[PDB]
């Protein structure tokens, strides 16, 4: 856990809203 | 995202 | 000249559908049929309905008896063990047959009543009323529900039409051929907030008494195959395009600004398909649907279109814009022809796919340019000779199945191959741009116009299958029209390519006589191979002179091996002066290299391109440096950095630096120099002093004169830069050493690409480029050799792989913090993971990508992760693994993930058919039969994949190892 | 083919040459150097008549 930790992929309820629109706007 | 060609270079007309 | 092969003629459809539920995922409606009997006595009528069960059928509201059998449900008996993927193939064909539109035989029969045979002999109106329920109807259309439990308007729930071809059958029973041509009315009972999307402009809305819910009418005015019909049920935002007041716009909530940016130019490409055919678009209003988890990223139906919400992008996102833009175009090319025209059969596909691909080309021509237009007929070109060769060859116009090199029938079209079917409509694309070469595109556009005019009279008209004829087309009257227009048939063109289902292969010899002062050309052509055909036609062959660029066209005469061509002066090298190009302007040619005795600069055979084929043409090395060097034309300098790629000479890798350092050079071209520079650099290896290739050059435009490590800010406003700029350290990483290992100075200099990136000069997204610099640093990567077979460890991971591992490890992390607008990091952390774990650094772990490939995660991560998964099966020739893919296509929500499996899984087999390994069991082998059986018959294409990768692991014959 | 060493004024006397001579469009089948260059087996015995010319 303490080298190279990766966040877990978490499933998402509505993804295309949130991968479609832009993290910076 | 556009033409990207230099046509005008190619040919005069 | 055409007459129905049902013996009714469907004059008018009414399609309504009531009350859906989406909690239930099931559709309940009732459908009237108006028929007008051609011929007395026609007792029993077959309509096609697939999966359908209904509650009563009424003839003229008398009940009548209906009976149904469905063949394609269970094509093989549960009793017979054949293996053989022939025996499935002929039973499947048998059953397609049964189920065929075009065929009289229906899967559904309904017996007229006693009282009605007394009306069905005189010719008169018939109605047949029937009421279905489907509790969980397969391939009629899809429905998406969130988690999240809220109104379904509310969550943004959405239900679209899915399948392709004829899958409009399963969703409602209806006469489901091409051939049949009626008027269409569709009325469907939808919530309020939800607006209802159907083929045809809406007439009327009425609100319900409840009011929370309403009708909405749609009538389309031009009669239409059944297959183009689509119906989808969502709250999608409405939109009414600035400069067209009939396009409508359609997209799931939040989504409207990714919306405006993509149907942007979709005026452009109207604008461009009514300059080039003179007839305006038929529909009366255009409607464009953007859905997520669509079955197809671009779908094309009459007066209406599905596309996924992938394809929606912001102004700033860049590379998915012009993917968009296509995708647009060649729909609405499918809408002007082949939504508008009807197939008078099934054999007649071709001709109508060819001109919305051949029209959607000439769009493309001038968006992009001559040179990009160029650049994708040669992929084309390639794609259909490689895959010829590949299996069998690409018949079109199916007259019977006639080719039976093809494994799958060429009957029906979910017979067909997907892969094959794709290939099928490139080629009749192609024969398009053939007959465009054959003569001018003025005539073909004329002939395209006369086609728009009679399916208008047929449109304006209700004569049944009289006037409605005009509007379907056949092949045979195609060359007609060509004929009448130009005087000349294109009969014999199509004969040598369509009807011969073959490719063309040239291998040239040159010999040069300086006596004679002439070239002599020497062909041989290997027509042994059963997808390849012998070729008599004329080849032309462009050969560049000190005087000028002159063509000759010399005929390839069986009897003939050797064509003697007239040599030009070669006083030009006597005395300097201007060598003009194939293009209008002319520059200065260097001829040290070029030999005193030849004159001709180079030689090219079939620049133009205006016949297929295919050229393995050899030719001096300081000839093909030449060619690339002054081309005017971007197949030529494509088939000379090939030609490079053989001849490690330090003067053609100057060519390739040269093509990159010279301006107004295509971008695609100095993309291919860089791959073949880093290809040469490897095969001279230890013969090189100087700095890594492209090295210097990187530096050079994308870094600071002052500081090589500091990279000038990234721009994209030129839209050229992206494309170099991503090229350059995929090239480097692919450059390797003495002992072919990616130099640390060059993944040095990529790692410090990373760090002085930065995102506050560039207009444009970055995240595009981002994923290509991760991708490069998987390239980079060097596989280590374990020793006694030691196991991967952390302590044993190489360091130079470690601080890869830490920049991909990092740029999830960031992912997971802020996502990538189509999730390309991701997709490219999961490749470089992967290649990591392939490699002999990091235990490979096959839970991590299962785990991204499940439904929750976004669909490009889910596919990628798919991909590793393959790729990891085939590694480890785990059973367990390939059982959770099959697994995973049993039941997966998503159809298009499903086939995409099935695919991947046929691009990356296990085990092929030869080798014996140990998944050699009675049970797989019966598992993969029972999976083509059932369960894929409704979606019309699992089955396609089904039946190829049943190939790519046991074949047309009986397993080898069957116990 | 035939290797013949010569001057580069004598070069320049055989190119003439070979721009006169109608037998072949041209009488110097490759020019490696100027001291070094190919000749058709044909004017050679012409050429040893010639240097009294030249």
């Amino acid at each position: 856990v303490s080298t190279f930790p990766l966040i877990a992929a978490r499933p998402f309820t509505i993804p295309y809203l949130t991968a479609l629109l832009p993290s910076e706007l | 995202p556009w033409n990207l060609s230099n046509d005008e270079y190619y040919y005069p007309k | 000249g055409f007459e129905s092969p049902r013996p009714y003629k469907l004059t008018h459809q009414v399609v309504c559908i009531n009350n859906i539920n989406f909690q239930r995922k099931s559709v309940v409606g009732f459908v009237e049929l108006t028929i007008f009997p051609t011929v007395a006595n026609l007792n029993r009528i077959k309509l096609n309905s697939k999966q359908c069960r209904i509650y009563r059928v009424r003839i003229n509201d008398l009940e009548a008896a209906f009976i149904y059998n469905d063949p394609t449900l269970e094509v093989c008996h549960s009793e017979s063990k054949q293996r053989n993927l022939n025996y499935f193939s002929n039973a499947y064909a048998a059953a397609v047959s049964a189920v065929d539109p075009d065929a009289g035989n229906g899967e559904l029969c309904i017996k007229v009543p006693s009282e009605l045979w007394k009306h069905v002999d005189e010719l008169k109106v018939l109605k047949i009323h029937i009421n279905f329920s489907l509790d969980q109807p397969k391939g009629g259309l899809h429905f998406v529900v969130p988690s999240v439990e809220g109104s379904m308007a509310e969550r943004g729930a959405h239900v679209f039409s899915c399948g392709y071809q004829n899958s409009t059958r399963f969703w409602f029973p209806c006469v489901d051929s091409y051939s049949e041509l009626c008027t269409w009315k569709l009325e469907f009972t939808v919530d309020a907030a939800m607006v209802a999307v159907s083929n045809g402009d809406l007439v009327e809305t009425v609100y319900t008494h409840d009011m929370r819910k309403k009708t909405f009418h749609y009538m389309l005015t031009i009669p239409t195959a059944a297959s183009n019909i689509s119906l989808a049920i969502g709250p999608f935002e409405i939109l009414v395009d600035p400069y067209m007041h009939e396009v409508t716009h359609f997209c799931l909530p939040q989504l409207l600004p990714l919306l405006k940016h993509t149907t942007s130019y979709l005026h452009e490409v109207f604008e461009f398909y009514e300059e080039i055919l003179t007839c305006r678009y038929p529909y009366s209003c255009f409607k464009t649907v953007f859905i997520d988890e669509a079955y197809v990223e671009v779908a094309a139906y009459a007066s209406m279109s599905i596309f996924s919400t992938n394809l929606l992008h912001s102004a700033m996102i860049i590379d998915e814009t012009p993917l968009t833009r296509r995708c647009l175009a060649q729909s609405l090319a499918q809408q002007f022809f082949g939504c508008f025209i009807s197939r008078m059969s099934w054999s007649d596909e071709w001709v109508l796919k060819g001109i919305s691909g051949y029209i959607y080309g000439l769009w493309m021509k001038k968006t992009f340019g001559v040179n990009e237009y160029r650049h994708w007929i040669k992929e084309e070109l390639d794609k259909i000779v490689a895959y010829e060769l590949k299996t069998g060859g690409v018949l079109l116009h199916p007259i019977f199945n006639p080719a039976s090199h093809l494994h799958f029938s060429i009957k029906h079209p979910h017979t067909l191959s997907w892969e094959y079917y794709s290939m099928f409509q490139c080629k009749a694309h192609l024969v398009m741009r053939l007959i465009e070469n054959r003569i001018s595109m003025e005539f073909m556009l004329q002939v395209f116009n006369k086609l728009l005019s009679l399916a208008s009279t047929a449109s304006s008209q209700k004569f049944q299958s009289h006037m409605w004829s005009q509007m379907l087309v056949s092949t045979s009257g195609f060359l007609k029209s060509i004929s009448n227009v130009s005087g000349k048939d294109i009969q014999p063109l199509i004969k040598q390519w369509v009807d011969q289902s073959g490719v063309v292969k040239f291998y040239g010899s040159f010999a040069f006589n300086r006596k004679r002062n002439v070239l002599e050309l020497e062909i041989k052509q290997d027509y042994t191979s059963p997808g390849t055909q012998k070729y008599v036609g004329p080849l032309k062959v462009t050969v560049q002179e000190l005087d000028g660029s002159f063509n000759h066209t010399l005929q390839i005469e069986e009897n003939s091996l050797k064509h003697d061509i007239p040599c030009h002066s070669k006083s030009r090298r006597n005395k300097k002066k201007k060598i003009p190009l194939m293009n209008g302007e002319e520059v200065d040619m260097d001829l040290s290299a070029m030999d005193a005795d030849s004159p001709l600069l180079w030689i090219r055979i079939d620049p133009d391109m205006s016949v297929l084929r295919k050229v393995e043409f050899e030719q001096a090395d300081f000839m093909w440096q030449y060619q690339l060097r002054y081309e005017r034309d971007v197949v030529a300098q494509q088939e000379s950095i090939l030609a490079l790629e053989k001849f490690p000479t330090p003067a053609s890798r100057l060519a390739l630096t040269d093509i990159l350092e010279q301006e107004q050079c295509f971008y695609r071209v100095r993309m291919s120099a860089c791959f073949c520079l880093a290809k040469i650099a490897n095969s001279m290896v230890s013969t090189w002093t100087g700095p890594p290739a492209m090295k210097s050059l990187f530096t050079r435009m994308f870094c600071c004169k002052s500081c090589p490590n500091i990279v000038k800010t990234n721009n994209f406003m030129s839209f050229q830069s992206y494309f170099l700029q991503k090229t350059m350290p995929v090239a480097m990483a692919l450059l390797r050493d003495v002992h072919n290992l990616c130099p640390k100075e060059v993944l040095t200099f990529i790692l410090d690409l990373i760090k002085y990136n930065d995102n506050r000069k560039n207009k444009f997204s970055d995240n595009y480029y981002r994923a290509e610099m991760i991708d490069a640093l998987a390239n980079s990567v060097t596989p280590a050799v374990s020793v006694n077979n030691e196991v991967r460890t952390l302590d044993n991971l190489n360091p130079d792989v470690r601080l890869i591992l830490e920049e991909i490890t990092r740029f999830l992390n960031m992912e997971k913090l802020l996502p990538s607008y189509r999730h390309t990091i991701t997709v490219s952390c999961l490749r470089a993971i992967r290649v990591l774990q392939k490699n002999g650094h990091v235990p490979s772990d096959p839970a991590l990508f299962k785990s991204y490939a499940e439904y929750g995660h976004f669909v490009d991560i889910r596919i990628a992760a798919l991909e590793a998964v393959v790729d990891y099966t085939k590694v480890d020739r785990s059973y367990e693994e390939l059982q959770w893919l099959l697994n995973m296509i049993q039941n997966d929500p998503v159809p298009y993930v499903r086939h995409k499996i099935l695919n991947m899984l046929t691009k990356n087999p296990p085990f092929t058919k030869n080798m014996e390994s140990p998944l050699c069991n009675e049970a797989l082998v019966d598992q993969l039969w029972k999976l083509m059986n059932s369960g894929t018959s409704h979606d019309w294409r699992l089955r396609c994949g089904a039946v190829d990768l049943y190939f790519t692991l046991f074949g047309l014959s009986r397993p080898s190892c069957l116990p | 083919g035939v290797l013949i060493e010569c001057d580069p004024a004598m070069k320049q006397f055989l190119l003439y040459l070979d721009e006169s001579n109608a037998l072949g469009k041209k009488f110097i089948i490759q020019d490696i150097d100027d001291t070094h260059v190919f000749v058709i087996a044909e004017l050679v015995n012409v050429l040893q008549e010639r240097v009294g010319e030249l």
